[PDB]
RNA sequence: CGUGGAGGUCAGUGACGAAGCCUAGACCGUAAGGUCGGGUCGAACGGCCUCUAGUGCAGAUCUUGGUGGUAGUAGCA
RNA sequence: AUAUUGGCGAGAGACCGAUAGCGAACAAGUACAGUGAUGGAAAGAUGAAAAGAACUUUGAAAAGAGAGUGAAAAAGUACGUGAAAUUGUUGAAAGGGAAGGGCAUUUGAUCAGACAUGGUGUUUUGUGCCCUCUGCUCCUUGUGGGUAGGGGAAUCUCGCAU
């Protein structure tokens, strides 16, 4: 009977407006006369986010990640028959990571035959990027010896910057997880370790969830107690696949829609 | 009969016809040599049809006589074709020996391709291919939709660079 | 009950102390009374294989080439005994790296291409052990009347190995094999100089598509040998083994030299790992070895590792028989056991110990380690008040 | 941005519809201080709303959403001084009565840049 | 396939008459049966009508540009119907098929050399 | 196949027979099946469910978590299985309500009137 | 050529998303229309050989429902 | 034996599927209108479960904002799908007393555009359903089929791998 609940409800809802707000202003009066019994109530009241409410080596260091004693040669690829975009996107990579050679992929050689190539001239990560369609979708960074490997998905990308040729400063959020520091291990390595303070360039990565969101931004200092900040560089959003220990042979995370049901964990 | 058997099929269903939007007409019985069907080109209407077919790398050339209308279990007689091309084409002959040219050269032509579908081979062993399907299914298009717009909401980067940058810049001083 | 968790990114043997019903991920359930470090010597040097011996001495195999015979003692520290390791002896330098660089020009996949042991087993009390590695080579370290580790012989066979089995059913001989390997049986001599290869196997007749059946056997169990009528010149070894293209392969060497049934497992050619064996009703089937002791294949039950995050159950016509903690693995499993036969011990690259019930397939212990594991022994499981 | 925005929206406002879209669009695109500054001079004759006219109760409705609206801003924690409405729209309503919805969504206005050789 | 260079007459689609003008009146075409209309006496100026003359080719006719006819495709069953007519027809994977079933249909499409005309459809990298 | 001509196939019919059922006849409706060593014990299939007997969920979110019943909701043809319980935003508890074709009980709650019942079924206590 | 339902058939399609709805998207058919991609959706549906009919809309100062221009106009005594 | 649009109680349909079907799938012969006899509508669907949005905050109220539950609120008691007319905002384009249409083209915006990679002829080898030794088994006429144990490439492209 939708006529009857339509008007019963409506109401209802006028009737809980009016109770509510009437406690309210009553609340307003009584804390104005003694601002101790507002402090009670934000004690026993909690706003019960889901922040608040989730569900719960130096050796590594150098052998599986790239440290502070060479400078890393990044073998930037492409997925075969790739277009524009692609490209465009290696582009923005061309100027963000260290020293990048882009290597044209043409049919052939596995995946192991590169990783012969790859040896010999002495690289340190290989890094590829793939398209189904017409937008980038799926970025892959691996490390040349032994392999720690890392599969990513992008769903953002927008583009008033124009930086310089300094090289910019890491900042890292959120990686309580142990998966999630050695993703953190992972930008820690593959990004420049160099960070020239002035041109004052800032490299983001920030991790409030299972998503990581990188962005680049101009700090400017006012001595009183504040930072400004324009917005430069590449939008960006990444998810974390796979870690398949070997080249391409195990696998150590994988995520499947098994997980998502949860809620929380967020690794 | 057999002419009582195509009129009844014809027109009055074959049911395992396909008509494409050309207006062709196709008998999936899978006995059949050309895919397409007209008359005594599909194995029902018929009573001689011989057809080659492969249940494994094997490939058999099936064979049905008209002595064998009464049992349907032991209709298609069937013998292996060799493996080497000269030799199976020259196999294929003997048996088309004194039919109708439309078998003698359409089970050649069946032959012919159905060895070049063993160009999977070739695909199957330079395969090492980093991509597979992958399915997008809308549920999980809104898993990772609607909580990306609900982490940069709840994610304040401004604030957080805002706040570790003090935080270094006074420690390191 | 108590464990040995060998530890990798440490390079070192993490002891659990614990009860049934232990969870270290629920804040609210069960605690291990004791985790304990020991003997950590960095990642280059990681332990391989172990043996446990008996209640006070276990040996130990470690990656950068050295064996060592280790002396377990107990003392206190509610009312819980831990354990102390003191290195007695150690016998080194045992890989071959030259061997398996030259080979291995593109086999599959490894860039480093690492040396390991694929066993640590006794030849029969008898204070006699042996030691094969990936290179080929087999080692018989014989502990001394002074407890002291001696090697008597250094022994060649054909690379590439991957797993090595020996035969303790008596009713010396073993089994090995690898990529492009096929699997071999050898006859060892009782003064372990001589070294015989008996018979060999032989590769299954072509797929569809008139390819050859990839060979690469990862893990192999003998059986009790075939009743009736011994065939002369035909030997007597009944065994079945797991490759890396999903064949479940069974051999009667008194049928033939081609194994007599060869079954895919899983479809796509899924890469599998580790056969172990079990009983359904969580029962001892096994010798010490795991060598499933029966004259037939039928009642033969396998446990098996993937490398995606899974853990399978077959029998002995490779009917799927449900898998081992499907929600609790998120990561790969580098080890398996079937200890007494009523527990299964796994713990993998997700970095946790999981101990399963053989009979109810349930999860009873999970402890949190912080190192990637490769090896798991237990001791006892006997309780603590 | 999202991060740099507030909204506020009042839904089945008894107002006339025709009235609210006039000083809807007159006060869009204006700074924050100088929106609400506006308007109080709108009530007390002192400026009009673009023929011109002083309509007191669409007015009315409009300074307590934007009112609202800067609540909305230093709840998430922005910026006052630099705040001003990008978006602001208003669409009639069920109806006789002639309703309207009104949202306008205000926004940070970020400069603060700088450079080196 | 070597075919003919296929010739389309009128590409352009034939609206109604005042389907522009009008909301409720479709541009599905329809004749105009009055005897005053002068779209039915054809004056000039006024738009073209559908007749026989803009007919297709019978050698052309249900080709696409790739020089294929059209062939919809339910599973791997219907499929194997074009081992023969590989130059002639194309798969065309019909809409309602899962993502699921289109992996597997797109797998022997491929080794049997049938140009499927809508790949991409449903599947991701 | 429906061999009598008193009863009907009509979906209608049947769907507003369960519907407006009374209380005795949703007794009847909200039957449990015993566990395994239950069947082997009493030698009966399924009874009808009550109070103060404990139960074990099969299918469902709650899977494998077990329990006593608290309230038969006939209303609403469920159960409310103690210890099964969702937790509200408030902090409060709300039963969630199970359906018993989809428990099964564990420890049966033997009255006299229950006695008499497992022994009409052919049963031996 | 199309629509509702019936018999038969395609061991048809289908929560790995049916039907519907849009779409500066693509193909076919002279056309009636058919097919496909993308977006939205949430549970059934379609081709083929036949059957059956309450079957195809621009109009009827058409019926019902909804929404404009008139208009912030006449107006509020 | 026959009639039967009522009553009582069933069983059905090549029927209708919410502007249909009874006027009424729902507070329906109700609301309501007529002095009265009488006339007489509109109105179905949240979800699997209310888990119906706690709690902080903007306002006397009306509604919002943070935050959360759920697979989905892109399902909110204005609640499945959500068409068109029509309305606002934003973006693009055009506008000297008419627009929309047809033929053709330019400019601006924009979308398509192979997980296409071989084919053939020789040459290393290595395997097998190949040669060779020994067989076993289903059946119908020679022009059969399936399936083991060994060996062997120094002959053989017969096939497939390099």
């Amino acid at each position: 009977n939708k006529l009857k609940r339509q008007e019963i409800f409506a109401d209802i809802k006028h009737e809980k407006n009016k109770e509510r707000h009437t406690m309210r202003r009553k609340r307003a009066k009584e804390e104005r006369e003694n601002p101790e019994l507002r402090e009670q109530r934000l004690k026993e009241n909690v706003t019960q986010t889901i922040e608040n409410t989730r569900v719960y080596e130096d050796d590594l260091m150098r052998y599986f990640n790239s440290n502070s004693n060479e400078p890393p040669k990044i073998f930037l690829t492409t997925n075969v028959n790739a277009k524009k975009s692609a490209y465009e996107f290696a582009n923005i990579l061309i100027e963000i990571l260290p020293n990048v050679t882009f290597v044209k992929r043409k049919f052939g050689y596995k995946l192991k035959e590169i990783s012969d190539i790859c040896i010999k001239r002495n690289f340190t990560d290989i890094v590829i990027i793939n398209e189904d369609k017409k937008k980038v979708t799926g970025l892959t960074f691996i490390h040349l010896p032994e392999g720690p490997t890392f599969y990513f998905k992008l769903s953002s990308f927008v583009e008033h910057g124009r930086p310089t040729s300094h090289i910019p400063e890491l900042i890292l959020n959120n990686f309580q997880t142990r998966l999630g520091q050695t993703v953190g291990r992972l930008f820690q390595s593959i990004l420049p370790q160099n960070p020239d303070i002035e041109g004052r360039q800032v490299i983001t990565l920030h991790n409030q969830r299972d998503y990581i969101f990188f962005r680049r931004h101009r700090y400017v200092f006012k001595d009183n107690e504040r930072v400004g900040l324009q917005e430069l560089g590449p939008q960006f959003t990444l998810k974390l696949k796979r870690l398949q220990r070997g080249i391409k042979e195990e696998t150590e995370w994988e995520h499947k829609p098994e997980m998502d049901k949860e809620k929380k964990k967020f690794y | 009969s057999d002419e009582i058997v195509w009129q009844v099929i014809n027109q009055s269903f074959c049911s395992h016809r396909i008509k494409a939007p050309n207006g062709q007409n196709f008998c999936r019985n899978e006995y059949n040599v050309t895919g397409l069907c007209t008359r005594q080109s599909c194995p029902l209407a018929n009573s001689k049809y011989a057809t080659v077919k492969c249940d494994n790398g094997k490939l058999y050339l099936y064979m049905k006589t008209p002595e064998r209308a009464h049992t349907p279990a032991k209709l298609w007689e069937r013998i292996k074709l060799s493996k080497n091309y000269t030799k199976a084409l020259q196999q294929i002959d003997e048996h088309l020996l004194h039919w109708s040219k439309f078998f003698r050269h359409k089970c050649k032509q069946r032959f012919t391709k159905l060895t070049q579908v063993m160009i999977t081979e070739r695909r199957l062993a330079l395969r090492e291919e980093e991509r597979h399907y992958v399915g997008v299914a809308p549920k999980v298009k809104r898993r990772e939709q609607n909580r990306e717009r609900k982490a940069l909401v709840a994610a304040k980067i401004e604030k957080a660079i805002e706040k570790e940058l003090m935080d270094r810049l006074k420690s390191g001083a | 009950m108590r464990l040995l968790v060998s530890c990798v990114d440490s390079g070192s043997i993490k002891e659990v102390l614990c009860n049934i019903g232990t969870d270290t991920s629920v804040q609210s359930a069960l605690q291990p009374f004791h985790v304990a470090p020991h003997l950590a010597e960095g990642l280059k040097a990681y332990v391989d294989r172990m043996w446990v011996i008996s209640e006070d001495e276990a040996i130990l195999a470690r990656n950068s080439g050295v064996v060592e015979l280790v002396k377990i003692s107990k003392h206190l520290k509610p009312k819980f005994d831990i354990s102390e390791f003191e290195i007695t002896s150690s016998v080194s330098d045992l890989f071959d790296d030259a061997k398996l660089e030259s080979l291995s020009s593109k086999s599959v996949k490894r860039t480093k291409l690492v040396d390991g042991f694929v066993t640590l087993c006794p030849i029969k009390s008898n204070n006699t052990f042996v030691a094969a590695t990936k290179s080929g080579l087999l080692h018989i370290i014989k502990k001394g009347e002074d407890k002291k580790l001696i090697k008597l012989a250094s022994l060649g066979l054909k690379a590439p190995v991957e797993f090595l089995q020996l035969y303790d059913l008596e009713d010396y001989i073993f089994a090995y094999g690898g990529e492009e390997n096929l699997i071999k049986l050898v006859e060892i001599d009782s003064s372990f100089q001589s070294l015989k290869q008996i018979w060999e196997a032989k590769n299954v007749k072509n797929d569809r598509l008139d390819m050859r059946v990839p060979v690469w056997p990862m893990a192999l169990r003998f059986l009790e040998p075939s009743p009736g009528k011994t065939e002369k010149g035909k030997l007597n070894y009944q065994f079945a083994a797991i490759t890396r293209w999903s064949h479940l392969t069974k051999y009667s060497t008194q049928h033939g030299r081609k194994p007599f049934a060869q079954i895919d497992l899983l479809p796509n050619r899924e890469p599998l790992s580790q056969m172990e064996v079990f009983d359904a009703k969580g029962e001892n089937v096994v010798s010490s070895l795991g060598n499933f002791q029966s004259e037939t294949f039928n009642e033969l039950n396998v446990i098996t590792t993937d490398y995606k995050k899974n853990v399978f159950k077959f029998d002995g016509n490779g009917r799927m028989l449900g898998k081992v903690g499907r929600d609790d693995i998120t990561g790969s499993s580098t080890y398996i056991h079937v200890h007494d036969g009523k527990y299964l011990l796994q713990g993998g690259l997700d970095r946790y110990v999981r101990i399963f019930d053989i009979k109810t397939n349930k999860m009873l212990v999970k402890v949190y380690v912080g190192s990637r594991i490769n090896f798991i022994v237990m001791l006892d499981d006997v309780e603590i008040e | 941005n999202p991060a740099k925005s507030a909204s506020a929206r009042g839904s089945y406002l008894r107002v006339s519809f025709k009235n609210t879209r006039e000083t809807a669009q007159a006060i869009n695109g204006w700074e924050l201080t100088k929106a609400q500054k506006y308007l109080e001079q709108v009530l007390d004759h002192q400026r009009a709303i673009p023929k011109a006219r002083w309509p007191a109760k669409s007015v009315k409705f409009v300074q307590g959403l934007l009112q609202n609206a800067a609540a909305n801003a230093e709840a998430k924690g922005l910026d006052a001084t630099k705040l001003y409405v990008s978006h602001i729209q208003v669409n009639q309503a069920p109806k006789e009565s002639s309703p309207s919805h009104i949202e306008l969504v205000v926004t940070e206005k970020e400069e603060a840049v700088a450079k080196a050789a | 396939l070597p075919h003919p260079k296929i010739v389309k007459k009128h590409t352009k689609k034939f609206k109604r008459h005042h389907s522009d003008r009008y909301h409720r009146v479709a541009e599905n075409w329809r004749k105009q049966k009055g005897i005053d209309s002068v779209v039915r006496r054809r004056f000039r100026g006024n738009i073209s009508q559908p007749k026989i003359g803009y007919g297709s080719n019978k050698k052309t006719k249900f080709l696409s540009p790739s020089g294929h006819k059209t062939f919809l495709v339910a599973n791997v069953k219907d499929l194997e119907t074009l081992t023969m007519h590989t130059k002639t027809y194309a798969a065309e994977i019909a809409h309602n098929i899962s993502a699921k079933n289109r992996v597997v249909i797109l797998a022997r499409a491929k080794a049997l050399g049938i140009k499927v005309t809508n790949p991409k459809g449903r599947l991701a990298l | 196949a429906k061999q009598s001509l008193d009863v009907s196939s009509d979906r209608r019919k049947a769907r507003k027979a369960y519907f407006t059922a009374p209380s005795s006849q949703r007794r009847v409706l909200l039957s449990a099946p015993l566990s395994k060593e239950l069947r082997a014990q009493y030698g009966i299939k399924a009874l009808p469910i009550r109070r103060d007997d404990e139960v074990l969920v099969v299918r469902g979110s709650k899977k494998g978590q077990e329990g006593k019943i608290s309230s038969v909701y006939r209303l609403k043809f469920a159960v409310q299985v103690d210890k099964v319980t969702k937790e509200k935003v408030n902090g409060a508890s709300v039963p969630i309500n199970l359906h018993p074709s989809k428990l099964v009980i564990t420890k049966l709650h033997l009255d006299k009137d229950r006695k008499a019942l497992i022994q009409r079924k052919g049963g031996k206590l």
